[PDB]
RNA sequence: UUUUGUAUAAUGGGUCAGCGACUUAUAUUCUGUAGCAAGGUUAACCGAAUAGGGGAGCCGAAGGGAAACCGAGUCUUAACU
RNA sequence: AGGACCGAACCGACUAAUGUUGAAAAAUUAGCGGAUGACUUGUGGCUGGGGGUGAAAGGCCAAUCAAACCGGGAGAUAGCU
RNA sequence: UGUAACGGGGCUAAACCAUGCACCGAAGCUGCGGCAGCGACGCUUAUGCGUUGUUGGGUAGGGGAGCGUUCUGUAAGCCUG
RNA sequence: GUUUAUUAAAAACACAGCACUGUGCAAACACGAAAGUGGACGUAUACGGUGUGACGCCUGCCCGGUGCCGGAAGGUUAAU
RNA sequence: UGAACUCGCUGUGAAGAUGCAGUGUACCCGCGGCAAGACGGAAAGACCCCGUGAACCUUUACUAUAGCUUGACACUGAACA
RNA sequence: CUUUAAUGUUUGAUGUUCUAACGUUGACCCGUAAUCCGGGUUGCGGACAGUGUCUGGUGGGUAGUUUGACUGGGGCGGUCUCCUCCUAAAGAGUAACGGAGGAGCACGAAGGUUGGCUAAUCCUGGUCGGACAUCAGGAGGUUAGUGCAAUGGCAUAAGCCAGCUUGACUGCGAGCGUGACGGCGCGAGCAGGUGCGAAAGCAGGUCAUAGUGAUCCGGUGGUUCUGAAUGGAAGGGCCAUC
């Protein structure tokens, strides 16, 4: 394989930042191989299979600076 | 001379009204179990094509 | 296709088969996998890849 | 069809087959028509 | 004339006077305007003759569906959805 | 007796000066190879462009050659000056 | 290759460094004559006058609008021995 | 001797002699909507064609690979 | 053969300028010669490279065929080993 | 059901012989005291040959045509689609023939669901024991592990382990993320039915990302949408597939 091959871009984006816009529902979280390191509260879900905080509700996205460790809590709610 | 409609579209789409080609679409006729079943009963409907993605059509089918 | 696909009839053998992803190539193993027949819309034992 | 390359769209879609042919052979009309026809019976025997 | 850049020892000028290189129909989409308008238009052709006549055909006015089949509705199917 | 052999014409165009919008579509000058021969030359004719003719050179074929001359297809075709 | 590594002279201060006030310094700023466009304020609605404000170098391409040239009609007219 | 018209004049090409594979005569060989004619009015001591190269005297090895001849022992196997 | 009444050095430089900047020099026009220049005048570089271009040549690369050949067939009848 | 001969016989081949098919590079006569040629008379060959024709084989002798791109030039080597980390700039867009490892498949479980568990490594002790394996104790550890590269997460484990089990589901889908588009990735939830759990609750596979060719063609299995005069049929369309 490489050099180079390079693995080019790799799909990664960082997406949901600040407070945000969605219809009915939104992804909150788009970055890979992520579990837990950014927490679920409010209209959403954790990350696990397709790495997204997937909320159900439309809601506006508000950034805390802990959570559990680490862990740090990212929450969608109705605004 | 009186100005021919072009085979490679003429034989692949149907007309409406308002405007906008309605067509069956790719990926339903070779190896199936391949295939994702999601996939398959999102292919299952027929397509169409939008006024935004007419302009490219029309400059192959010419007549009403 | 390297893959060899396989297709079964349900309990009753009526309507059309089921074709699965279920590989004979590489194990011997029990072919029944009880799979979803559309004549009774319910869940029934499979039979039969000849 | 050409755009640069990478194929005419028509391409890559399948085709479609199975003429019916009574269109020409069928005629449209609007409630206000064949209306009066000098009292008698609307009926498609031998027109010509 | 060209080029990142030419007074350029780069391609081109000896001179007077002339010559020397872009058509519109069939079909169409948007625009402009003219006649008429849910209608508009006849082609070839007849004709006193460029008047009048010629609506076959064409486009538009109602769609949905592989098609059969339905219609301000309609397809998909066990399908209400 | 002899494709012996010297030497002119006769057939060539090897040496050096010269010419190459020339005396010239290759000869002005003096030499040089062959010089009764596998020689040359006057007259008449035969072999024809994917076809001839070469002790046969990718030589020659009426100013034209890894393929002659003419008009027509023809305003071939040119992602280019 | 020859004045030729401030272009050169002057200059042991007339160089070097930074300091203080003055002056010179564009086709622009700014004043006036003129024009087109956009918009106000005062007077007036042949429609102008008065004042203030403001934009006006534009090439691949996208829009607006004149002056000549020729034919055809005007032209049974108008100019001409 | 022959020679590449105007850039090599020869170590290039050509006759000698040798070898080999074809060819029984309506030969093999050759040009041709095909007669016909050339081979030849010739006869395997003749003729076709490819090598090598006058003369004197000579010419070692390999048949697995390439082609050709007979078979297809053994394989693969068309048409109809 | 655009305009010519075409000096040397050094700088500037599509950087190897007669011609832009500075500086040293130069009577004008001929003629018979001299020959360092005017990248002299001649050739819309020949060199090399790019080109899915064109041609020729290698060849059981792809495709078609002349000729060869088993089979089927027409001129076409009868017998035996 | 064997291997083979003769009696009978179907169909070919080689050879001989006859000649009511056809050849004569045989002669003579007439045209005509014509070494062209036809006719005429007579000999010799003979289904061989000859000439054309169709299907298979062979066959540059002849005619047309093809022979991809990158490569800080050519050439040996590297490369063209898909995964992963840095270069990469503390929005967005991202290059090199820069630094460095992989894929073109496997798995019926490493799965679903309910209930339990937790590593590495080193020393000491121990033995069928010239070196691995299984363990006991002590120090020490979310550093082991994950079907595979790499990358990051991971104990409430997504790492291994037992019962039941196949959601490696059908038909629909608001949509959500992405690239210029084709196209790629993720999917709430509804409806049908089965599965786990005492139940609240949960299942459209795998710890995620690579594991694969748009269409034209024809085949394969159902239907009764179509089907040139029309009742069947051929062929197509749908449905289900290769």
């Amino acid at each position: 394989g490489g050099s180079t091959r390079n693995g080019r871009d790799s799909e990664a984006k960082r997406l949901g930042v600040k407070r945000f816009g969605g219809e009915s529902v939104l992804a909150g979280s788009i970055i890979v191989r992520q579990r837990g390191t950014k927490f679920h509260a409010g209209a959403n879900v954790g990350c696990g299979r397709d790495h997204t905080l997937f909320a159900k509700a439309d809601g506006k996205v508000k950034f805390e600076v802990k959570g559990p460790k680490n862990r740090k809590f990212i929450s969608i709610e109705a605004e | 001379p009186k100005i021919k409609t072009v085979r490679g579209a003429a034989k692949r789409f149907k007309k409406t009204g308002k405007g906008g080609f309605k067509h069956k679409h790719a990926n339903l006729r070779h190896i199936l179990t391949k295939k994702a079943t999601k996939r398959k009963r999102h292919l299952r409907p027929k397509a169409m094509v939008s006024k935004g993605d007419l302009g490219l059509v029309i400059a192959c089918l010419p007549y009403a | 296709g390297i893959r060899e696909k396989i297709k079964l009839v349900s309990s009753a053998g009526t309507g059309h088969f089921y074709t699965t992803t279920k590989n004979k190539r590489t194990k011997p193993e029990k072919l029944e996998l009880k799979k979803f027949d559309p004549v009774v819309r319910q869940h029934v034992i499979y039979k039969e890849a000849k | 069809g050409f755009e640069g390359g990478q194929m005419p769209l028509y391409r890559r879609l399948p085709k479609f087959g199975f003429t019916s042919r009574k269109a020409a052979i069928t005629a449209e009309i609007r409630l206000s028509d064949l209306a009066k026809v000098e009292g008698g019976v609307v009926d498609l025997n031998t027109l010509k």
